[PDB]
RNA sequence: CGUGGAAGUCUGUUAGAGUUGGUGUCCUACAAUACCCUCUCGUGAUCUAUGUGUAGGGGUGAAAGGCCCAUCGAGUCCGGC
RNA sequence: AGUCGGGUGAGAACCCCGACGGCCUAAUGGAUAAGGGUUCCUCAGCACUGCUGAUCAGCUGAGGGUUAGCCGGUCCUAAGUCUCACCGCAACUCGACUGAGACGAAAUGGGAAACAGGUUAAUAUUCCUGUGCCAUCAUGCAGUGAAAGUUGACGCCCUGGGGUCGAUCACGCCGGGCAUCGCCCGGUCGAACCGUCCAACUCCGUGGAAGCCGUAAUGGCAGGAAGCGGACGAACGGCGGCAUAGGGAAACGUGAUUCAACCUGGGGCCCAUGAAAAGACGAGCAUGAUGUCCGUACCGAGAACCGACACAGGUGUCCAUGGCGGCGAAAGCCAAGGCCUGUCGGGAGCAACCAACGUUAGGGAAUUCGGCAAGUUAGUCCCGUACCUUCGGAAGAAGGGAUGCCUGCUCCGGAACGGAGCAGGUCGCAGUGACUCGGAAGCUCGGACUGUCUAGUAACAACAUAGGUGACCGCAAAUCCGCAAGGACUCGUACGGUCACUGAAUCCUGCCCAGUGCAGGUAUCUGAACACCUCGUACAAGAGGACGAAGGACCUGUCAACGGCGGGGGUCUUAAGGUAGCGUAGUACCUUGCCGCAUCAGUAGCGGCUUGCAUGAAUGGAUUAACCAGAGCUUCACUGUCCCAACGUUGGGCCCGGUGAACUGUACAUUCCAGUGCGGAGUCUGGAGACACCCAGGGGGAAGCAAAGACCCUAUGGAGCUUUACUGCAGGCUGUCGCUGAGGACUCUCACUCCGGGAGGAGGACACCGAUAGCCGGGC
RNA sequence: CCGAGUGGCUUGCUACCUCGAUGUCGGUUCCCUCCAUCCUGCCCGUGCAGAAGCGGGCAAGGGUGAGGUUGUUCGCCUAUU
RNA sequence: AACGACCGUAUAGUACGAGAGGAACUACGGUUGGUGGCCACUGGUGUACCGGUUGUUCGAGAGAGCACGUGCCGGGUAGCC
């Protein structure tokens, strides 16, 4: 939810 | 004097701050007595280290052009 | 959105009140049934939290000790008097009537009896102008013409700490201590800094005002916010 | 700080505790008022209809 | 020249507080926010215990929509259902 | 962090004894608060629990254990809380004020009084022995004092003096250790209380300084200095008793230095002023009596608390004076005390691979987004130190030299087991020999600074700040909370405090009021309801008129108010038409702009130019010393970052004993190359390959596992937010009606309001309140 | 110029496949391949004297490297080859 | 791929050419990249080992423990590279 999972 | 303040706060603060704190700290002619003791006490209070007079007076001085008024009239 | 700050203020929680608890006196003036007989031996001189300047304590002949306005000049030892025959000299408390026009005064009454009002903050002063049968014409230190029942007692000289304004605070520290003894949430966030939903400003890519700043009378608190019913904005013109 | 588990440490203080009326643990001994039985707060005792399903 | 010992002053893993990098270790963990090294502050707008006040469209907020018991662009519980 | 013996036992790697070896030093020791709640002790056990085992245990079972006039609670009052009364509310278990009462502190606020020894498996200022003290009351004597005053009772920074424990030094005595010397370790005790001594401070007499007295420093004085005499007056300190008490196997010391505790002074700071009450004193003595009630075990943490766990997390106070060391409450090492339970072990020179880490020749940032990671430097003394600068700073700039031991000494000081130096001798590759311990310099950007922040991916340039400016208000105020009764600001009063913007200093901050906003004015125009006039109706609905409040039209003021500062020509839109500055910007599309610096080479960086896609003055412009875990760049130094990898160390990994999960699973399944297929097949088609099972590995595929895609669209879905969207609701302003009275302007006093202790004063039919009407009205 | 084509690296188009997720660009490391061949081998022509080249043919065995700016892929630049 | 490629010498200042300039076959020497192996030599490691030396503890001496898994410093065998 912020790019990379699940950064 | 402004010393204390190192390189801090700029010219004006520091230069008001020493001027208003040396004047703070000069002789002041005692009201009651003659002789130049009196000290600050606080904000706005004085005393003479000779007679022990306190009395209130200007916040950084003893006297304040608007109090040397009242005498007059 | 949410209540603005002005509006949590009101409700007068802690963090919005004055420390009340460590103030000395409601300084007052004294009550004499007549005659002016009164009269008191400055015993001391404090410092009083709640104006940054100080107050003297007094004793009076009928062994009443208070803590009185203090003018400037006022020290221990001296003896103040309180009535309409007082006399007329710096510490002194009488009616508008008995003091000379052109004379210095301090903490004046608005109605007489109420105990002084106006003039009261480190070394302001009133003015008295005019005499009267009726009405003593007094100049607030804010330069407005008063006109009072000069039955309203007051105190002759100027309040004392005069000049406690000339030095700056220089460092938020200095700031913080002294709010810390008044009703006042601080340090200060400007609304243009916050969120929409906090203030009529916030919001925005970049900080700047959503509306003109003037404000109308009329309008609703929690939207008063910025330059209240300005005449004029500005220093031109 | 983690709000969770490292926060957890520092909870030492006591509150809720048996009730001298009702005998439920729910006697705020910081407050003097039963959150069970309103104790405390309420002569009558503590009862809403929300307690149950509307018609029952 | 000396005395004096000021300071939101400096050095400082004193205590204590903080949390920059390693994007290291961990990532069915020791741990639902940890470990190690590195790093910042450390007489002040300082840090901290306990007591106390402010309650949900309301608080609190040096303002990040931050926080209000692992819950927040409107807590939690039960009810409406 | 154990090892060898041994003990107990059916059974022993981990239960116990000894020895050897280690670990913890603000803690892994000692005392405790909260919290836990029996976990404490004893005996008997091993089904459960314990990261393996167990004879062990915080486990199971049964017993036992907590003793107080003088330790806490209890009492007092703090922020503040509750109860009753009063008032409000439709009403209350609701609600602000006021009045009265009560509650509110167990480490850590105030406070009548206890010490020493002995004792138990477990308690202990509680029991026992000895000794002491307080309060109350009773009796007796004294005393008539007795309430004024003092105390309780107080901030921050610096500092002197008194002084105990401890630590150390000297010497004596008692006991131990060592074994070439003569050293090394431990001990050498002894309270509360009673009595007594008193420095500091203050004051008195004497004295009589015109220059002296005094301090670490400030200071002091003819308004009377030194000196002398005296009144008052300190310690948890000295001294005597207590004590042919107690304790010790014994000796059962004496002096000294530095001195925590404790005592007592001096100085400095505040736009900050640093609790209160009970209580004590003031106010004698003897004897006797009484002194109840509640707490008291244990843990207090890498197993007794919170975190689901015997959780590497979290969790307050006191011990800050044990030794060497050194500036040190620092490192390192070592006592006292604690521990081998940060609790599974055995085996392989012990491979690959992984975690931490050591060393790597020559080169030396070539690595890389970037020097990320690591490295370099380092303590102290001497010399020496640029630009710039707000004159404080920059600055430990930079750079250079020194540094040990041994012998004999000098100087400072009362002295230290304190400090500063001299001469001579002498070892090493190396003298801050370990440890501790900065790499340095420059250019540009940003924010002035310290400070604040997204508990859990953002610490920044973001927030704050002083400073600058504007706005509102004379207090029956402005602003704000409440439905009301009422309240914050406010024990406040314009040198105030409310509402906003900008954000140290420095030089400055141009032009525009047209639109929008705010405010002022206003002939005239527009402008609701009540009352009033006409018509209408036996009344009424209803239609129209007159008067006209705020508001609007209109006019003016205002930009450190929202914001604006162009096209065209030698005015046009719409008010003005970009001033100082700055400029390819963290703002410049074109763009790697052009020129220069620098490099072999530089989309970088810096400087100049600059027509600026789309810079610019408190939406602050320019600029700036200092500051910075902030962004970019250059240099010296340094180096396994790299050329290019090697070897080593410890823990795993691997084998063995014991313990023993989870993720995942439509089915089938030894695949590979191609093809086909809903166009991304182990399974279909054609071929190829293919004996089974097992160990280790690094992860190519199973569009691997994990998550009903956040992107995108869709749904007559949701929410937060905005506004000149729709509709409404608070709130403010204004007219009108009621309260409400006497004689389109006016007087009065009697309701009503406010000030006043009262007398009375101000105000006054207004205001407040109830009702209604018009306007404003994303505050909701 | 006009005309005929091959490829499936670029871009564009389409909306077939996956929205109960098939993890991005660039880089890196490590493996296989393609030829439309840059060098190397063998050749043809030359405006081929020689030397140095220019163009073409067969050919994929091997090779095709190091750096400066930029996240860049791309590209620009330096010195080697 | 177990081998790819380049430089140099003799050929030769020759053939060719007015000159300037300037080859080849062949035989040699070496370099680079790749590959496999090996350790006499050089180099690294070498917490085997021996020595110096700082702090501290065992009284001194002697002889040792600890300072992160060698306190630091100096030398270094085998083996592995
Ligand atoms: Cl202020
Ligand atoms: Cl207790
Ligand atoms: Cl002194
Ligand atoms: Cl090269
Ligand atoms: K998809
Ligand atoms: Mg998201
Ligand atoms: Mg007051
Ligand atoms: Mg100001
Ligand atoms: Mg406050
Ligand atoms: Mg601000
Ligand atoms: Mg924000
Ligand atoms: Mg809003
Ligand atoms: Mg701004
Ligand atoms: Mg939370
Ligand atoms: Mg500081
Ligand atoms: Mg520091
Ligand atoms: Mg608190
Ligand atoms: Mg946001
Ligand atoms: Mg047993
Ligand atoms: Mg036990
Ligand atoms: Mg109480
Ligand atoms: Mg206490
Ligand atoms: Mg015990
Ligand atoms: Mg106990
Ligand atoms: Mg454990
Ligand atoms: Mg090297
Ligand atoms: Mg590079
Ligand atoms: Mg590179
Ligand atoms: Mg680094
Ligand atoms: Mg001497
Ligand atoms: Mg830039
Ligand atoms: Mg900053
Ligand atoms: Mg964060
Ligand atoms: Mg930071
Ligand atoms: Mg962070
Ligand atoms: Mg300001
Ligand atoms: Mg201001
Ligand atoms: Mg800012
Ligand atoms: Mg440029
Ligand atoms: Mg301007
Ligand atoms: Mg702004
Ligand atoms: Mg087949
Ligand atoms: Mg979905
Ligand atoms: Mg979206
Ligand atoms: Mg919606
Ligand atoms: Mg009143
Ligand atoms: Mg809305
Ligand atoms: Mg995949
Ligand atoms: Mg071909
Ligand atoms: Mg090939
Ligand atoms: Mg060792
Ligand atoms: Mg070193
Ligand atoms: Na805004
Ligand atoms: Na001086
Ligand atoms: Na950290
Ligand atoms: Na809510
Ligand atoms: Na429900
Ligand atoms: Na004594
Ligand atoms: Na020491
Ligand atoms: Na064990
Ligand atoms: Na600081
Ligand atoms: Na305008
Ligand atoms: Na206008
Ligand atoms: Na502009
Ligand atoms: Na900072
Ligand atoms: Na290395
Ligand atoms: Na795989
Ligand atoms: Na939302
Ligand atoms: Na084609
Ligand atoms: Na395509
Ligand atoms: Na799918
Ligand atoms: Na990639
Ligand atoms: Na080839
Ligand atoms: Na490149």
């Amino acid at each position: 939810x912020t790019x990379p999972f699940x950064x | 004097r402004s010393g204390r303040f190192g390189a801090r706060y700029g010219r004006v603060s520091r230069r008001r701050v020493a001027e208003i704190e040396s004047e703070m700290n000069e002789d002041h002619a005692c009201p009651n007595c003659g002789e130049d003791r009196v000290d600050r006490q606080g904000t706005g209070i004085w005393q003479c280290s000779y007679c022990d007079y306190k009395f209130t007076g200007g916040s950084y001085k003893p006297e304040t052009p608007g109090g040397k008024t009242v005498r007059r009239s | 959105g949410r209540r603005i700050q002005g509006q949590r203020r009101g409700r007068g929680t802690s963090t919005f009140r004055a420390p009340s608890h460590r103030y000395k006196a409601d300084l007052e003036h004294r009550k004499v049934e007549d005659g002016d007989v009164i009269a008191g031996t400055v015993v001391d001189i404090e410092h009083d939290p709640a104006r940054s300047a100080p107050v003297a304590a007094v004793e009076f002949e009928d062994g009443d000790r208070r803590l009185i306005l203090a003018p400037e000049g006022v020290g221990v030892g001296d003896e103040l008097q309180v009535g309409v025959s007082a006399e007329i000299a710096p510490g002194n408390t009488l009616p508008l009537a008995e003091i000379p026009e052109g004379v210095p005064v301090c903490n004046v009454e608005s109605s007489p009896g109420d105990g002084g009002k106006f003039a009261r903050a480190s070394g302001v002063n009133a003015q008295l102008l005019t005499h009267d049968r009726n009405v003593a014409v007094v100049k607030l230190p804010s330069g407005e013409m008063k006109r009072l029942d000069p039955q309203c007692r007051a105190t002759i000289g100027v309040v004392a700490g005069g000049g406690r304004t000339d030095k700056p605070f220089v460092k938020a520290g200095n700031k913080h201590h002294k709010m810390k003894a008044r009703g006042t949430k601080w340090p200060n966030v400007r609304g243009v800094a916050m969120n929409a939903v906090d203030h009529p400003f916030g919001g925005g890519g970049r900080q700047h005002p959503g509306k003109p700043k003037s404000i109308s009378r009329n309008a609703p608190p929690g939207r008063k916010v910025g330059d209240i019913a300005s005449k004029r904005t500005g220093r031109g013109g | 700080t983690g709000a969770g588990t490292p926060s957890q440490g520092k909870k030492n203080t006591t509150t809720h505790t048996k009730c001298r009326r009702c005998g439920e643990k729910s006697y705020h001994t910081k407050k003097k008022v039963c959150s069970s039985c309103g104790f405390g707060k309420s002569a009558k005792r503590r009862d809403y209809e929300w307690q149950s399903k509307a018609g029952e």
